């Protein structure tokens, strides 16, 4: 079938990125895998004349006992953006967040049969590193369309659209989105028949040559949740809560006034005047002080204005999406996705099982994956994260808990201030 | 030194061509002494004569070390050649080396000249030997093998070696061969008679490919001096470290001192560089003489006392566990040891905080554990068990209320002093029946004046005048006053998110003396609460 020509943006070179040191375990995985992968003609060994490199990590497939190779293709994506956005770019439907059930599938095993452009094969070069710098790593480049590259679904897009047609014909209430290796299927059906419809689609792709490893626990799951299933109808910007108290004290009112004054940046219609005068005299923090009529007026007013959506908040396709996660303790994490400050496109909170299962880094990682997934569902791309974690730590343990095929951009904040319970 | 080895295809940079640079210089005898070597290199087939038919050119000079050497100035080529895969940014660290019954060192001669060069490339590498005036046509040569100093020589030689060695280690995969540049290091568990057979076999294998090897046995006899190290058949250590004793110390000297100490800190435990690098904090002048401090002199003295006795480390044994233990040296400096058996250290190290003015002990411990984790993964490909001087209930309390998400692997308690503690905790909720100080502070940007004080609920007030301070420092000073003038239970209310954010982080030490004082005050108290209210909203605040 030959190849679609792939050119970088004029004035840009191929990716040169250092390779992270890896556990001997992960190295054995990336050796075995790449060995059989070489035997299947998917990849080949290169020479010293190929300066390019891209990172490679070893993860778990989903819950599986067998390993999985995860390439970080980011820097290549930044330099190929003309190919998979401008020219061959895949459109994102804005109505996927509208449906009540969205099931995600892994179609990434399709690209492995499609040949990659010969002149572009040198850019996909990756290195399997060794221990204690015994030798430089084992070099490989991609002969086929690589998983994780944004150009792969862009090329495969035609074939994909051809395969999904007999399915889209039978039920044109269903909207399907393709983001890289993932197929997001939206529906309005009942859960019971939704899962079955999904199985119809799965066997449809399965009989046309796309073998998706979404084969689940077969018949009887021991203890686990079958599908990966979201519900975007419950995804919206969450309101701010002013803690309800029978009797108010001085310090409670101080925290209240402070919080409201913070809320005055997103809501110009906030007045603390009637709450500022009640604290006028300098009293003890623990002294119990009842509210007045003016104060209650000012409370009931700002309780009403707080549950209204912010006026004039619109998504800008030119600007990047930016996410912030802050740690609330007790396995709960709060997050906001904004483009410009104080304009919050999406807000929410993520929590986990209570018991000894999960720890900090695990919770954070899973949180990142969740927020990213929601962002993909809504605006059609991944937000850049500001992460509340030490850089070298996250750079170490993030792969352990990462089950996703993609890797969103991130950076690490050492500050974050009094904003803790303000978002709680 | 001829080779039948497959060659790496090479291109120049895009939209670029071969170097053309003219060389006149210099002596009659340099010209004369170049020809003699050139003839031998031609006879050996390393180079070949050409008339133009354009060779381009490269500048060529001759140098003397009895035996002359040919030098080519290739700077105008390397800039024009394609980039290559980087080779080895670093060297294998002895701490992670498998211990073998015998180790043999073999260096190949004329390394780069023992591998061929791409045919459609060689034309760019050509040069001239100037005739002695008289406008006489030059002697044009070109390289048929990897030139010295060329941009691709190390990578290509290393690659060709990598491929050449492949149908050997297949025949005998009981022998371990470490590849480093021009050097090949072999080791094994075989019989001392069988080992010497395998080495001799490999030498012939390489010989059939055109690679020279030392004839007298195989060269260097242990111990080996390698990259500043000393490799004994049992133990390893660094090379002799000489710390100079001088009256005058420049920045150039301090850089060498810090270098040598940092280097020697991988095996010799307890080495402290914090105070000595504080002198290097002036980053500006290179040749300026820097006066030592009283702390730095003592630090160097301690380092000397450690550098009196020799001490050395052991090698790696996968069949045994990996253990790491950490000790605190108190100035923000930490030292750590990584061992298999208690009296045998693989290697040691040190970690000290630089970035940030405020940090506690638990966090620094976490960062130390972190560096040790990274280093461990790099060297041994795994992570160590941790022996740390901290109680579980201390740490568990720390990471639960800490805003960042940190992590530590499996670790067991160690009671060896000093232990890491939480010296104080700010109360989560305000204290009922405790005096409430409303503190504030202010300063003038120009005059650097301004004051710090408080007004309590009991009507008590105070103001202290302050010269030569900053707006923030007074905001800390007020909270200090509130701690001095209060009882054992005090509720403080401040408008400054600066001071609040600082104190809330619960530091046990800092650079600023004021903060040290505040910590001192916080330890003595029974219960401490610190709240926050918006400034200039006219609520309970101070106006001065
Ligand atoms: N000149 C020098 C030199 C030798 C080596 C080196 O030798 C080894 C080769 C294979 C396996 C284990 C080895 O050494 C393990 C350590 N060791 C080193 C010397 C010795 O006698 N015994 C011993 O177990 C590896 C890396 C750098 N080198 C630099």
């Amino acid at each position: 079938i030959e190849t679609v020509p792939v050119k970088l943006k004029p004035g840009m070179d191929g990716p040169k990125v250092k390779q992270w040191p890896l556990t001997e375990e992960k190295i054995k995985a990336l050796v075995e895998i790449c060995t059989e992968m070489e035997k299947e003609g998917k990849i080949s060994k290169i020479g010293p004349e190929n300066p390019y490199n891209t990172p490679v990590f070893a993860i778990k497939k989903k819950d599986s006992t067998k390993w999985r190779k995860l390439v970080d293709f980011r820097e290549l994506n930044k330099r190929t953006q003309d190919f998979w956005e401008v020219q061959l770019g895949i459109p994102h439907p804005a109505g996927l967040k509208k449906k009540k059930s969205v099931t995600v599938l892994d179609v990434g095993d399709a690209y492995f049969s499609v040949p990659l452009d010969e002149d572009f094969r040198k850019y996909t070069a990756f290195t399997i590193p060794s221990i204690n710098n015994e030798t430089p790593g084992i070099r490989y480049q991609y002969n086929v369309l690589p998983q994780g590259w944004k150009g792969s679904p862009a090329i495969f897009q035609s074939s994909m659209t051809k395969i999904l047609e007999p399915f889209k014909k039978q039920n044109p209430d269903i909207v399907i989105y393709q983001y890289m290796d993932d197929l997001y299927v939206g529906s309005d059906l009942e859960i019971g028949q939704h899962r079955t419809k999904i199985e119809e689609l799965r066997q449809h792709l399965l009989r046309w040559g796309l073998t998706t490893p979404d084969k689940k626990h077969q018949k009887e799951p021991p203890f686990l949740w079958m599908g990966y299933e979201l519900h975007p109808d419950k995804w919206t910007v969450q309101p701010i809560v002013l803690p309800e108290k029978d009797s108010w004290t001085v310090n409670d009112i101080q925290k209240l006034v402070g919080k409201l004054n913070w809320a005055s940046q997103i809501y110009p219609g906030i007045k603390v005047r009637q709450l500022s005068k009640l604290l006028r005299g300098t009293k003890a923090l623990t002294e119990v002080i009842p509210l007045t009529e003016e104060a209650e007026l000012e409370l009931a007013e700002n309780r009403e204005i707080l549950k209204e959506p912010v006026h004039g908040v619109y998504y800008d396709p030119s600007k990047d999406l930016i996410a912030e996660i802050q740690k609330q303790g007790q396995g709960q994490w709060t997050y906001q996705i904004y483009q410009e400050p104080f304009k919050n496109l999406k807000t929410g909170k993520y929590a986990r099982m209570r018991g000894a299962h999960t720890n900090d880094v695990k919770q954070l990682t899973e949180a990142v994956q969740k927020i990213t997934t929601e962002s993909i569902v809504i605006w059609g791309k991944t937000p850049k994260f500001k992460l509340p974690i030490q850089k070298e730590t996250w750079e170490t343990w993030w792969t352990e808990y990462w089950q996703a095929t993609w890797i969103p951009e991130w950076e690490f904040v050492n500050t974050p201030p009094l904003v803790k319970l303000w978002y709680q | 030194p001829i080779s039948p080895i497959e060659t790496v295809p090479v291109k120049l940079k895009p939209g670029m061509d071969g170097p053309k640079v003219k060389q006149w210089p210099l002596t009659e005898e340099k010209i004369k002494a170049l020809v003699e070597i050139c003839t031998e290199m031609e006879k050996e087939g390393k180079i070949s004569k050409i008339g133009p038919e354009n060779p381009y050119n490269t500048p060529v000079f001759a140098i003397k070390k009895t035996k002359w050497r040919k030098l080519v100035d290739f700077r105008e080529l390397n800039k024009r050649t394609q980039d290559f895969w980087e080779v080895q940014l670093g060297i294998p660290h002895p701490a992670g080396l498998p211990k073998k019954k015998s180790v043999t060192v073999l260096d190949v001669g004329d390394a780069y000249f023992s591998v061929p060069l791409d045919e459609d490339f060689r034309k760019y590498t050509a040069f001239t030997i100037p005739s002695i005036n008289n406008e006489t046509p030059g002697i044009r040569y070109q390289y048929n093998v990897l030139p010295q100093g060329w941009k691709g020589s190390p990578a290509i030689f290393q690659s060709s070696m990598t491929k050449i060695l492949e149908p050997f280690a297949a025949q005998n995969p009981d022998i371990v061969i470490y590849q480093y540049m021009d050097d090949l290091y072999v080791g094994s568990d075989l019989e001392i008679g069988q080992h010497r057979t395998k080495i001799e076999e490999l030498r012939q294998h390489l010989l059939r490919w055109g690679l020279t090897t030392p004839d007298k046995k195989h060269q260097k006899e242990p111990p080996f001096l390698w990259m500043g190290y000393e490799l004994h058949p049992d133990k390893w250590t660094v090379q002799p470290i000489v710390l100079p004793e001088k009256d005058s110390w420049t920045v150039n000297d301090i850089q060498k001192l810090v270098g040598k100490l940092n280097w020697a800190s991988q095996i010799y435990p307890g080495i402290k560089v914090r105070q000595l690098s504080k002198l290097l904090r002036g980053t500006k002048a290179l040749t300026e003489v820097i006066p030592l401090t009283e702390e730095a002199e003592l630090e160097l003295a301690e380092n000397r006392e450690i550098l009196k006795e020799p001490v050395h480390g052991v090698y790696y044994d996968p069949s045994k566990d990996l253990i790491a233990e950490i000790q605190k040296q108190g100035q923000g400096q930490w030292t750590y040891q990584i061992y298999q058996e208690p009296f045998k250290n693989l290697k040691t190290g040190k970690y000290a905080r630089m970035r940030g003015a405020h940090t506690n002990d638990v966090k620094q411990l976490t960062e130390a554990v972190q560096k040790i984790t990274t280093e461990s993964i790099v060297i041994w490909g795994k992570t160590p068990k941790f022996k740390l001087p901290i109680q579980k209930e201390t740490w568990e309390t720390w990471w639960t209320e800490y805003w960042q998400a940190t992590w530590i692997p499996e670790w067991e308690f160690v009671n060896t002093p000093p232990l890491v503690k939480l010296w104080y905790q700010l109360e989560k909720e305000p204290i009922v029946g405790a005096e409430t100080f409303y503190v504030d502070g202010a300063a003038n940007r120009e005059t650097k004046l301004g004051k710090a004080g408080y007004v309590t609920n009991k009507g008590r007030q105070k103001v202290v005048p302050l010269t030569n301070t900053t707006n923030q420092k007074t905001e800390l000073q007020a909270i200090y006053l509130a701690l001095q003038d209060s009882g054992l239970e005090v509720n403080i209310v401040t408008d400054s998110q600066y001071a609040l954010g600082i104190i809330q982080a619960q530091p046990d030490k800092s650079e600023s003396e004021l903060v040290n004082q505040i910590i001192e005050q916080l330890i003595k108290k029974e219960k401490v609460y610190l709240a926050w209210v918006p400034a200039h909203k006219g609520i309970g605040g101070n106006e001065q």
